[PDB]
RNA sequence: CGCGGCACAUCCACCUUGUGGUGGGUGUGGGUAGGGGAGCGUCCCUCAUUCAGCGAAGCCACCGGGUGACCGGUGGUGGA
RNA sequence: AUGCCGUGGUGUAAAGCGUGGCAGUGAGACGGCGGGGGAUAAGCUCCGUACGUCGAAAGGGAAACAGCCCAGAUCGCCGGC
RNA sequence: GAAAAGUACCCCGGGAGGGGAGUGAAAGAGUACCUGAAACCGUGUGCCUACAAUCCGUCAGAGCCUCCUUUUCCUCUCCGGAGGAGGGUGGUGAUGGCGUGCCUUUUGAAGAAUGAGCCUGCGAGUCAGGGACAUGUCGCAAGGUUAACCCGUGUGGGGUA
């Protein structure tokens, strides 16, 4: 069984045990979440309902907070003499699924 | 005529290893029971005392 | 991530169009979509999916009268004034099969990748094959109602 | 004082000359062309980093499309029937559904075709 | 990995191409087929590669004490050397540049069965 | 440009060469060449009026005998004869910290001589006191004449 | 529009309730000439402190870090 | 008809006015509308236009295509309209 | 190099040069000598490349190679891990899309307008003045301040013109 989650704007296919990285959530490292979810499927059934739906939510466990991939920035045009540096690094929290 | 622009390794490189010696081919001798190895071209020379193996 | 299909994902089966009567677009479209794998679900523009495609009956395929005689297929040999035209008409009583075939090739993507897919294409003029050992099965073509 | 430039100036230079390491010909060894390949490399980068969301969603859209017609619909009608049965399920995860689960897309396929109106031309 | 010795000609008085030209002939082959290919060589700088290679032969079979019989040429190559300019007078007044580019040759053999 | 040796003529013809024009061969791009807005002979030192010198004094000395660095002693030495052993044993019982500062009379040239050259000390005349001297010293050690001359001479 | 990070301005309340910090709203953040604000790196002097023939500088490689100029750790070479 | 001056209301943070410091600019271009010169030709030339864009504006569309149509890029996302 | 302790002797070689010994803390100091960067030139090696039209990158991306770990297998297991799968480093990049080099000067340049073969080093808003205007800050305040000069080892004290 697995189904869809939506979180941080996103939504994500998951199964129990799966490991998923999510835009951060205000919560610590250890203690329990519960999301709202998109659709089940369990075999053959996928409920497709807003209102079944809104009472199956998916409980995970915050493992940690983490940094995405550091991305350098340097806008540059033709014959300006113009330049700009500038880099990001994207805070995430990765989740453990153990809910549906 | 004069180059436009330098060349790149590459093509400096694919002409330039096209300047290469070609190996001649030895075959063997011998000479007062001594073996040597001579050009084929050389072999009646060889037999006959004119070359000097060094 | 989205799937991305690997080595030995991809799985291949054999196609046979009768062109009796297809308009030559319709047919070429439709031969041109089989070859890329357009209808699958693991298509992925960088790889070539897609099935063998066998064309039988290419003399009979559709075209106008106009047409024949109007249509114009150009060469050029790379001389000067080697410009060379014959008519769709001329081309189908020479070689049948040459002017479903440029059709289909007009049609797929102008790369690398397809010079590799128009190698699965095989257009014979009349209404056999030597691929039986093969099973091409029928693809008729159909429009999904919408 | 004097002082010498070679201890700060030389900083730049291995930034990028590291950074273009793979480059073929002079912009990976020298470092005035390799900055220029740099200005280009992180232009390319970051409109790339937008188009590619572009991009994704048209591979996903493809997909869905054969998925759908495969199932006898068009992803005109699939979306639209979708919506009316409210169903929020991403595009994204509609492919990877499709490639995933056939009789699950199949469903889908069902329940969007009975939400759609008796007659989509009125 | 095999019991090896070395030789070096430093400060040759052969440009590093000439001399690369006649290397490539030999590379990889055992001692006894390089040298009398050198010998047979038309080529000028077969003369100082020759000596290179029997020099490090040399040292193999005295320092070594290995069997000369089983000498590979595993390792030759040619470096640049210091170059030393000159001058050549030309139409017009122009004075053009000359190089007396020298080679420093490397040879490793090694025995092995 | 103009003070370095020769560069007078121009080097040669403005056009035809193909060549920059150089103008002389001591121009600063050139290697050998001038200087541009190089270091010159300076004078570096300001007009700080009085009222800003003994106020910035004053608060030093302040600070000092506020935190209670300021030791005053009738003699560095019994005799007439200097001894750096003596006066550097009465310094260490006065004090134990690196940096001394002493005011002797400029007539006590026993007391003086007896200080001269013991590392971290340092000696100046009472009318010679200063911001810097006071507040780099970690105490500072007052003859009783040189105390009073210095209280007498600021009233 | 959604979710997350940054910054400027303004407003609303606290902390020294404008030198400035704490939290929350709202607006704003393409940019040449040009104007304003705040920073990185190199060298020298002074004061304090600390490391160094059990290995300084310089150089080279690798692994990391910061919103930028850039930085740190580890190893190798080297010898003040 | 518009446009312009004044006045009373309503709305709108980054409007306006005075006085100082520091400027740059004073070769503009194309497009829409109203005109002159020209042959009512010019990718021609000269004016007007609380008209636009480019200049100094990236992104999508027009095959390509400074000046046309849509739309003004704080950064990230393999979300949606 | 601290000090010539500047390589006795043997070997290849006409020599040059080198190898072994030896000196030295070090020859990763050998009179071409402290450290020893880049351009530039080789040798070995992993990956790719001979049906393809490439401002040379970027985003997507298979496949190989290498080094580490989680499983089940050789259980020889103290091993170690061959090997099987998975996961992650790093190298390479078949294939798909997008994409007109930098500077200057211009209404406007990828431009077929200018300049640049490459690397290393050097190369352009500075100093003087009780100058002028405006500001930030500090001392004193209806007053503020000294110039020359004098006395002091000094950066300190005097000095009213
Ligand atoms: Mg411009
Ligand atoms: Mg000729
Ligand atoms: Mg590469
Ligand atoms: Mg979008
Ligand atoms: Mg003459
Ligand atoms: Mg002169
Ligand atoms: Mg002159
Ligand atoms: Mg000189
Ligand atoms: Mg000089
Ligand atoms: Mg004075
Ligand atoms: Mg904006
Ligand atoms: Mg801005
Ligand atoms: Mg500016
Ligand atoms: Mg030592
Ligand atoms: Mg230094
Ligand atoms: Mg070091
Ligand atoms: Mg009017
Ligand atoms: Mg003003
Ligand atoms: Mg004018
Ligand atoms: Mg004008
Ligand atoms: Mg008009
Ligand atoms: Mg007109
Ligand atoms: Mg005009
Ligand atoms: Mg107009
Ligand atoms: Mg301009
Ligand atoms: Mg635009
Ligand atoms: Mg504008
Ligand atoms: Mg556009
Ligand atoms: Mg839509
Ligand atoms: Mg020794
Ligand atoms: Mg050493
Ligand atoms: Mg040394
Ligand atoms: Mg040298
Ligand atoms: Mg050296
Ligand atoms: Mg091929
Ligand atoms: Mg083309
Ligand atoms: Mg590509
Ligand atoms: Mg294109
Ligand atoms: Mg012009
Ligand atoms: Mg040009
Ligand atoms: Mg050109
Ligand atoms: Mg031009
Ligand atoms: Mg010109
Ligand atoms: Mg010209
Ligand atoms: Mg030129
Ligand atoms: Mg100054
Ligand atoms: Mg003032």
């Amino acid at each position: 069984t697995y189904a869809i989650v939506k979180t941080g704007g996103k939504q994500y296919k998951v199964a129990v045990g799966d490991v998923v990285k999510v835009e951060k959530l205000e919560s610590e490292q250890g203690e329990k979440v519960s999301l709202p979810v998109a659709l089940v499927v369990d075999g053959a059934t996928v409920t497709t309902d807003a209102k079944a739906l809104a009472k199956v939510a998916v409980t995970g466990e915050v493992l940690g907070h983490t940094k995405g991939p550091k991305i350098r920035i340097h806008k540059f045009k033709n014959k300006t003499g113009y330049h700009k540096r500038q880099g990001h690094r994207q805070q995430l929290t990765v989740l453990k699924v153990t809910g549906i | 005529a004069v180059p436009k622009r330098r060349k790149s390794r590459s093509n400096t490189r694919s002409r330039r290893s096209q300047w290469k010696a070609a190996k001649t081919e030895l075959v063997g001798v011998t000479v007062a029971g001594h073996a040597h190895k001579v050009p084929r071209r050389l072999l009646k020379a060889a037999r006959l005392g004119l070359i000097d193996f060094d | 991530p989205t799937y991305a299909p690997k080595a030995g994902d991809t799985t291949r089966s054999w196609y046979v169009i009768d062109a009796t009567d297809v308009v030559l677009g319709r047919l070429a479209v439709a031969a041109a979509n089989l070859l890329r794998g357009k209808h699958k679900p693991t298509f992925a523009p960088n790889v070539d999916g897609g099935d063998f495609v066998i064309v039988i009956n290419a003399d009979k395929v559709a075209i106008s009268g106009d047409k024949l005689q109007h249509k114009m297929v150009y060469r050029h040999s790379g001389y000067p004034g080697g410009l060379h035209k014959r008519t769709i008409g001329e081309l189908m009583q020479r070689h049948p099969d040459r002017v479903v075939e440029k059709a289909i090739l007009g049609m797929l993507p102008k790369n690398r990748l397809s010079r590799q897919i128009q190698r699965k294409l095989r257009v014979y003029a009349g209404p056999e094959h030597p691929h039986s050992a093969q099973q091409p099965v029928p693809y008729e073509l159909k429009q999904v109602a919408q | 004082a004097r002082v010498k430039r070679a201890v700060n100036a030389h900083k730049k230079r291995r930034s990028i000359l590291k950074a273009s390491r793979g480059y073929r010909g002079q912009r990976s060894r020298l470092y005035r062309k390799a900055k220029e390949q740099q200005l280009h490399s992180l232009n390319y980068a970051y409109r790339d980093r937008r188009a590619r969301k572009g991009e994704f969603r048209k591979l996903w859209i493809a997909r869905i499309n054969a998925a759908a017609r495969l199932n006898d619909i068009t992803y005109n009608r699939l979306i639209q029937g979708l919506k009316a049965a409210g169903v929020e399920v991403d595009r994204k995860n509609l492919a990877d559904i499709a490639i995933s689960d056939p009789a699950a897309f199949t469903a889908l396929v069902d329940v969007a075709r009975a939400a759609l109106p008796e007659d989509v031309n009125a | 990995e095999y019991p090896s010795a070395v030789a070096k000609a430093r400060f040759v008085r052969v440009s590093p191409r000439k001399a690369r030209r006649v290397i490539d002939l030999v590379r990889g082959r055992s001692v006894s087929d390089a040298l009398d290919i050198l010998r047979w060589a038309p080529q000028a700088a077969s003369g100082p590669v020759a000596k290179v290679i029997a020099s490090a032969a040399a040292n193999a079979q005295n320092n070594g004490g290995l069997d000369p019989a089983t000498l590979v040429v595993a390792t030759v190559y040619a470096d640049q050397g210091p170059t030393a300019k000159r001058i050549r007078p030309r139409a017009q007044g122009r004075a053009f540049r000359i190089r007396r580019r020298t080679s420093h040759i490397t040879v490793v053999v090694e025995s092995r069965p | 440009r103009g003070e370095v040796s020769g560069g007078g003529r121009k080097p040669y013809r403005q056009k035809g060469t193909g060549r920059a024009r150089q103008g002389s061969t001591r121009a600063p791009q050139f290697t050998g060449g001038g200087v541009v807005h190089g270091p010159k002979p300076r004078d570096y030192s300001q007009r700080t009026p009085k009222k800003m010198i003994a106020a910035a004094l004053r608060g030093a000395l302040s600070d000092r005998a506020r935190n209670g660095r300021i030791h005053a002693i009738t003699e560095l030495v019994e005799g007439q004869n200097p001894s750096t052993k003596s006066a550097r044993a009465f310094l260490a019982s006065l004090t134990e910290r690196k940096q001394v500062l002493v005011v002797i009379g400029r007539s006590d040239e026993a007391g003086a001589k007896s200080v001269r050259n013991l590392p971290g000390v340092h000696i100046l005349a009472p009318d010679q006191l200063n911001t810097y001297d006071v507040l780099r010293a970690d105490d500072v050690v007052f003859s009783v004449e040189a105390l009073n001359a210095y209280i007498a001479a600021n009233t």
